[PDB]
């Protein structure tokens, strides 16, 4: 059974780089390799096969080469919609096994998040809980801080745009009506290092 | 102008058997090898075997064989991928994917299908509730449905630019819960009509619902 190694593991380039991917097979393989890429939610789409065999459609940046035990994937210049997991497999004997992958990041300059925020429905009310969500939106790097202040939260952040290289997180805040109807300001604070101090965006209930 | 649908998403409780279906068009289907291609949850490609549906001839990796079945009705241009009792540890992502022949050929996955979520567990399916998230920023909440995955489109597929599904969180209750958010100019907040199609398959529940302002 042929094991499969890559490296870098993950690695991060600003725009218009060059980016060099290495896969090292257990044995001699010849020419007996391919590689995908995998967008975040999406399926894989061959980028080359035959180590070094450009597959119809995929951009001319993408170059591959190597045989025997070590086989490189590069990326001319790279683009923002480039920032995706790349996974090289073995076509010489069954099982045709991949290689573990490599997340590709992209850098950008430093953006701040456009912070807004939704008041529970009174729909959602009716029905026994109360959401409160706080949304940071288009915002780099991925690290940011929240907290729910009123005077058992959660958080999600999506994958990196493939157009503008930012990410956006939500936090929702849940409460049972019962409590939800025991305060009057509620408020989420954001810190980031793109913004020159915490911002806050609020709501007093009833419109 | 090759393209492989694969079965929605299911939900079964382990010691159940499962069959998954992909329909194949655009090509000769009974001339090039199929495969498919298993991902867990967080984790990389698994190869877990190849049929050659003009013959049936499979070739399976030696971690999948005896596991599972690989067959093909080459009357309907369909590959099928059989569990007899699913494990836990059956949970994943599914792929299908044409196993193409390039001049001992060189052998590639050229095409893929979108992939069927299976998730094995003991617990009962939920639909999701929707509510608005009303206003320039919009969305919907998507709470309290199990199991993964739910989609989240908006206006029938005609809004897509600055359109944000985030992925789905586990509360303590045990329900996942995710928000579909899209930016829009706050001028056609009084102009324009949105709408996020939210589809669960797991529960055949699909919701349509209309976002206003408060």
């Amino acid at each position: 059974d042929i094991q499969l190694t890559q490296s870098p593991s993950s690695l991060s380039a600003s725009v218009g780089d060059r980016v060099t991917i290495t896969c090292r097979a257990s044995q001699s393989i010849g020419s007996y390799l391919n590689w995908y890429q995998q967008k975040p939610g999406k399926a894989p789409k061959l980028l080359i096969y035959a180590a070094s065999t450009l597959q119809s459609g995929v951009p001319s940046r993408f170059s591959g080469s190597g045989s025997g035990t070590d086989f490189t994937l590069t990326i001319s210049s790279l683009q923002p919609e480039d920032s995706a997991t790349y996974y090289c497999q073995q076509s010489y004997s069954t099982p045709f096994t991949f290689g573990p992958g490599t997340k590709v990041d992209i850098r950008r300059t430093v953006a701040a998040p456009s912070v807004f925020i939704f008041p529970p429905s009174d729909e959602q009310l009716k029905s026994g809980t109360a959401s409160v969500v706080c949304l940071l939106n288009n915002f780099y790097p991925r690290e940011a801080k929240v907290q729910w202040k009123v005077d058992n939260s959660q958080e999600s952040v999506t994958e990196q745009d493939s157009k503008d290289s930012t990410y956006s997180l939500s936090s929702t805040l849940t409460l049972s009506k019962a409590d939800y109807e025991k305060h009057k300001v509620y408020a989420c604070e954001v810190t980031h290092q793109g913004l020159s101090s915490p911002v806050t965006k609020s709501f007093n209930r009833g419109e | 102008q090759v393209q492989l649908v694969q079965s929605g998403a299911e939900v079964k409780k382990p010691g159940e058997s499962l069959k998954i279906s992909c329909k194949v068009s655009g090509y000769n289907f009974a001339s090039e090898w199929i495969g498919w291609v298993r991902q867990m949850p967080g984790k990389g490609l698994e190869w877990m075997g190849i049929i050659y549906p003009g013959d049936s001839d499979t070739k399976y990796s030696p971690s999948f064989q005896g596991q599972v079945i690989i067959s093909a009705d080459k009357s309907i241009n369909t590959a099928y991928l059989q569990w007899s009792s699913l494990k836990a540890s059956d949970t994943a992502i599914y792929y299908c994917a044409r196993q193409n022949h390039y001049g001992a050929y060189y052998y590639a996955m050229d095409v893929w299908g979108q992939g069927t979520t299976v998730t094995v567990s003991s617990a009962s399916t939920k639909g999701p509730s929707v509510f608005p998230l009303a206003p320039a920023a919009l969305g919907c909440l998507v709470k309290d449905y199990f199991p993964e995955p739910v989609t989240v489109s908006w206006n029938s597929g005609a809004l897509t630019s600055g359109v944000h599904t985030f992925p789905a969180v586990l509360q303590s209750s045990g329900l996942y819960s995710l928000s579909s958010v899209v930016t829009v100019p706050s001028s056609s907040l009084g102009t324009q009509t949105y709408i996020c199609n939210v589809n669960h398959k797991p529960s055949n529940t699909k919701v349509d619902k209309k976002v206003e302002p408060k």
